[PDB]
């Protein structure tokens, strides 16, 4: 009559290895959810670093378009 | 010596002495431990000198020293430049934790105060655009370069 061989390898591993102190944690994170990567251009304007230095220098800046939009109290 | 350059080999040289007592290596020691670290830094200076070091770092009065405050003291001894201040303060406004690098969140704080909204895609790409060595983070000399050169 017909017959077939029988095997089924399925081990699991519990032997620990690779130990080191590994003691670290971090106090703060940002995790923005507004961040996404749809752009293909991936370009960015130098204005982003420029605005930082102009405002701390106290350099005079003026804008009009920032008025129209969502309001503030 | 190359201590003045604060190369990675040298930052490790004193970090080792700091971590000798900080077993977790978190980067935090108390001023009680700093006096012991001072023995590892040199040939047992007089108590006034030892005290002078713990006094300046413990300006806060909390008895505990965070690692970038330890670096602030050393960096000042090595740099010795008074005119650099036009640029240094600009970096410190957003670098509140003092880790010496710029993250996207740090730029978000500044641009929001203008009442303008940079896109998150622009802020994230600004870091790679500024960085010239592929590490994904920007340090002070890279920040100076942004305004002093194209
Ligand atoms: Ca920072
Ligand atoms: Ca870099």
């Amino acid at each position: 009559g017909a017959d077939k061989e029988d095997d089924q390898e399925h081990p699991s591993e519990k032997q620990p290895s690779g130990a080191e102190s590994g003691t670290l944690a971090r106090a703060s994170l940002a995790l923005p959810t507004s961040s996404l990567s749809r752009t293909a251009s991936q370009s960015s304007s130098h204005r982003g670093w420029e605005i930082l230095r102009q405002n701390t220098l106290g350099h005079l800046n003026l804008g009009l378009n920032l008025s129209e939009g969502d309001g503030e109290e | 010596s190359m201590a003045d350059q604060l190369t990675e080999e040298q930052i490790a040289e004193f970090k080792e002495a700091f971590s000798l007592f900080d077993k977790d290596g978190d980067g935090t020691i108390t001023t009680k431990q700093l006096g012991t670290v001072m023995r590892s830094l040199g040939q047992n200076p007089t108590e006034a000198e030892l005290q002078d070091m713990i006094n300046e770092v413990d300006a806060d009065g909390n008895g505990t020293i965070d690692f970038p405050q330890f670096l602030t003291m050393m960096a000042r001894k090595m740099k010795d430049t008074d005119s650099e201040e036009e640029i240094r303060e600009a970096f410190r406004v957003f670098d509140k934790d003092g880790n010496g690098y710029i993250s996207a969140a740090e730029l978000r704080h500044v641009m929001t105060n203008l009442g303008e909204k940079l896109t998150d895609e622009e802020v994230d790409e600004m870091i790679r655009e500024a960085d010239i060595d592929g590490d994904g983070q920007v340090n002070y000399e890279e920040f100076v370069q942004m305004m002093t050169a194209k």
